[PDB]
């Protein structure tokens, strides 16, 4: 006879339990990365703001030199 | 004070972080070394015109030319 039957060795194991990976860095790592990015941005903004102040002083002194003719 | 700090860090970390940032912003400019540098940077910006003065003949500080060594310079911000 022929009928719907599982095979001679049966069917294989089937996973039925939860599997969460558990991934990412430790919280100290992202805190250190954020703090380092903050410090780098602070340093770059400091340098560029000082340069901008120097350029503004230069432009203002050019204006002061140009004033009497106007 | 460690147990209380751990308790508030476990319950709401946002308040602990906010109070830490507030305390840092309160106590750090009072310990900053560049605040007086900011003071002279703000004071050295030439907004209005530097009008000259009349001469009675007795002044050792003010110059007669902008390129004379007498008078205040601005070397500290140029180097920094
Ligand atoms: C603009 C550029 C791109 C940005 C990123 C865009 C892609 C990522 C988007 C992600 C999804 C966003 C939408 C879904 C979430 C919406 C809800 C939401 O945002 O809720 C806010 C959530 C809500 O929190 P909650 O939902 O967990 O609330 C639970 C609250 N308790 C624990 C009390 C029960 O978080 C906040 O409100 C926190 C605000 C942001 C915190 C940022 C911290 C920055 C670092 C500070 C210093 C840290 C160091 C320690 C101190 C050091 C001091 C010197």
């Amino acid at each position: 006879v022929k009928q719907d039957m599982p095979p001679v060795g049966g069917y294989g194991p089937i996973d039925y339990k939860r599997n969460l990976p558990r991934r990412g860095l430790s919280g100290y790592s992202m805190f250190a990365v954020g703090i380092g990015a903050l410090l780098f941005g602070y340093w770059s903004m400091m340098r560029w703001n000082r340069e901008r102040r120097r350029l503004q002083i230069e432009d203002f002194e050019a204006r002061i030199a140009l004033m009497p003719l106007l | 004070v460690a147990a209380f700090l751990k308790n508030v860090w476990a319950k709401e970390p946002v308040l602990v972080a906010s109070f830490a940032i507030a305390g840092l912003a309160v106590i750090l400019p009072t310990l900053s070394p560049y605040t007086k540098y900011s003071l002279m940077i703000n004071r050295a910006t030439p907004y209005n015109y530097p009008v000259p003065l009349r001469d009675d003949g007795n002044m050792p500080d003010v110059p007669s030319h902008p390129q004379d060594p007498q008078g205040p310079s601005l070397e500290w911000l140029k180097r920094l």
